[PDB]
DNA sequence: TCAGAATCCCGGTGCCGAGGCCGCTCAATTGGTCGTAGACAGCTCTAGCACCGCTTAAACGCACGTACGCGCTGTCC
DNA sequence: AGCGCGTACGTGCGTTTAAGCGGTGCTAGAGCTGTCTACGACCAATTGAGCGGCCTCGGCACCGGGATTCTGA
């Protein structure tokens, strides 16, 4: 393969597949697709971290869809990169404008 | 007893941002789109998994622009919605002219 | 039927590098393999833009490094650039 | 069909949304604004129906409709 | 050296337009980001199109439909008629 | 004729329009009526902006076409303000627009 | 003497600033800068003399449509002058950061 | 030459023009140093995008058309400087 | 309300560097060639969906029941 | 801040139809195979398009004057 040469879980064959087969450019350098099928898994692995760290958090054994959009809504960083993007079966974070009480 | 008005509202909110459910009835909404989609083009079959993907698009949609209207409510000091919020709201976001 | 690729099981895989004891949703799966392809489409697009705005009729790990530190925010930006050269490190090196 | 978008599910929407006050004149709003919403969704999903040859409007055909529209729900073949 | 312009082209429908009427060199400039502005968005959606399609080709069909998909409706009609006139005066000329 | 604008009905380049669809990376071929197509597209929303914009000159009393008038050329109609809405055209500024509560009663 | 009243010269100034096109922050002070915070991005940079005007062509029109959408935050508000409250809700509102 | 405080080099009158330009009639005093807040999280970030395509050049003009494509990455795309 | 000056508008003349249209050179565009595989076509099998219907069991709807909000009217700073 | 009008709320009872189970219509969603048109690649040719040119015209600049109208008495 080149996943175990580069040190990778992910697809690097698929991947450059995808990046000559997308019309991307004329040619694609082999280094491509091992560079960005690592980023990808790192960014699966970010992700997936706090994913985990919800479903412990939230006490559940199984990531659901809820512990995603919590994952994704409890970091700057990944809802900067998610910003536009929206999660099936996500919800809200938690949020009441501190005005509204009972009084 | 009485709860007093505005009260269970607040444990409402907390109920449903706790919660990832479907709140619009799948069927009134799956007719709804239909006639929409009608409007369009005829005799139109539409995937089970088509219809969701509107579905919560539509749902999360509404609810950060609730979100972001009820923010143009506090500006006007107002605990109350009303459509000129709502329309600033979408006018900033420059959806509407 | 169709052999209808995804994913799924490399995003398992990479769970239990993460989380060992834990496990994922078919409704959290798509998710997951929804979010992989998008990256994709936007790094890809991103180093297609590099190609284009530099003449050159190719993408290397160049337009891939730039087209990362383009879309990701500054620390996931680090980290991914880390990942993608230490990836390649190990890679060119082998045969 | 736009009553059947019900005033109490408008209520449940504004509740995660964080309205603890909901203006009268905001339930047939809503229904404007969402009827717009599903308006620009459809046009382009149909669009892609319309492009495939298709009587079946598809999941993709909404999903590349909403993903040019901003909007990014992934959980459909993203 | 050779640097390529819709200058030219610009100028004829600026003077099929209005005869009378010249062009700054920035309003020039301008109209020429707006052409490839255009064509950018069209062979994109083309591509999307294409893509979307598991097509290996890009047809006027593509063309047509990402016109329909980017234009808003009056600008979408008059930008439709001369593309399907163009193409059928093209082949058959 | 010999030039396929001739041949199509235009005065846009359907031999250049051709050779960027392919330069650009679009598709593996491209077909022969999507340059057509696409060059009438380019040809009409240009013919669009400077019919706008030489009457947006006429209106500034003047005989050449400045970016001022461009922007009169978008903004005067309602789909181009859509279309060209998230663009900036360089000195094409904004048009007098002042809030009706900020005027004196 | 002469005194135009508060709130007269005002709107003199808006029909002014909106007949013309021309910027409206100094060249030399903005291009210092623009050097300024490209120092801090990397050491030794050069600019084409026509890309500091892009960027300045770019940041008037972007603050223009800002203070443009301030003002209805104002105006919705109850307000005739704007404040950085209106500028924080109208900036959540576009999604920025 | 060291650079310093080139931000208060946008001044009082140049931001009041631009909120002029954008139809304000009365300018509360706390918006100006509002302004310059904002100008400068605004310029960080084209010029890091535009400054990351003249790197990729690798060439250190910063050119009309880094700007432009940074400009059109951040959807505000500029006629008049190329593209 | 008349009275004045202020900034706007305008008319001119006046001076010139940017663009209108021409030119002449070279690589881009075209005149007619191939080889090849895309796509059309068009037939196949068959999920997947259509939308109708039903029994059920919550949710919708309506009137109710009263409180707290909207927002104008005023005044000071 | 005060002053006044009346709207959203929360709560008991009365009324509807969605959930979701269920199904056959008849498909048309998706699959696959042999043909030929069409496109990429090509060759060789002279045009089509671009930058060098050159001159003033349509613009912008300076200055006087009338026009508009705000604000002072």
């Amino acid at each position: 393969t080149r996943s175990s040469r580069a040190g990778l879980q992910f697809p690097v064959g698929r991947v450059h597949r995808l990046l000559r087969k997308g019309n991307y450019a004329e040619r694609v350098g082999a280094g491509a697709p091992v560079y960005l099928a690592a980023v990808l898994e790192y960014l699966t692995a970010e992700i997936l971290e706090l994913a985990g760290n919800a479903a412990r958090d939230n006490k559940k054994t199984r990531i659901i869809p809820r512990h995603l959009q919590l994952a994704v809504r409890n970091d700057e960083e990944l809802n900067k990169l998610l910003g536009r993007v929206t999660i099936a079966q996500g919800g809200v974070l938690p949020n009441i404008q501190s005005v509204l009480l009972p009084k | 007893h009485r709860y007093r008005p505005g009260t269970v509202a607040l444990r409402e909110i907390r109920r449903y941002q706790k919660s990832t459910e479907l709140l619009i009835r799948k069927l009134p909404f799956q007719r709804l789109v239909r006639e929409i989609a009608q409007d369009f083009k005829t005799d139109l079959r539409f995937q089970s998994s088509a219809v969701m993907a509107l579905q919560e698009a539509s749902e999360a949609y509404l609810v950060a622009l609730f979100e972001d209207t009820n923010l143009c409510a506090i500006h006007a000091k107002r605990v109350t919605i009303m459509p000129k919020d709502i329309q600033l709201a979408r006018r900033i976001r420059g959806e509407r002219a | 039927k169709t052999r209808k690729e995804s994913y799924a099981i490399y995003v398992y895989k990479v769970l239990k590098q993460v989380h060992p004891d834990t496990g994922i949703s078919s409704k959290a799966m798509s998710i997951m393999n929804s979010f992989v392809n998008d990256v994709f489409e936007r790094i890809a697009g991103e180093a297609s833009r590099l190609a284009h705005y530099n003449k050159r009729s190719t993408i290397t790990s160049r337009e891939i490094q730039t087209a990362v530190r383009l879309l990701l925010p500054g620390e996931l930006a680090k980290h991914a650039v880390s990942e993608g050269t230490k990836a390649v490190t190990k890679y060119t090196s082998a045969k | 069909n736009i009553q059947g978008i019900t005033k109490p599910a408008i209520r449940r929407l504004a509740r995660r949304g964080g309205v603890k006050r909901i203006s009268g004149l905001i339930y047939e709003e809503t229904r404007g604004v969402l009827k717009v919403f599903l308006e620009n969704v459809i046009r382009d999903a149909v669009t892609y129906t319309e492009h495939a040859k298709r009587k079946t409007v598809t999941a993709m055909d909404v999903v590349y409709a909403l993903k040019r529209q901003g909007r990014t729900l992934y959980g459909f073949g993203g």
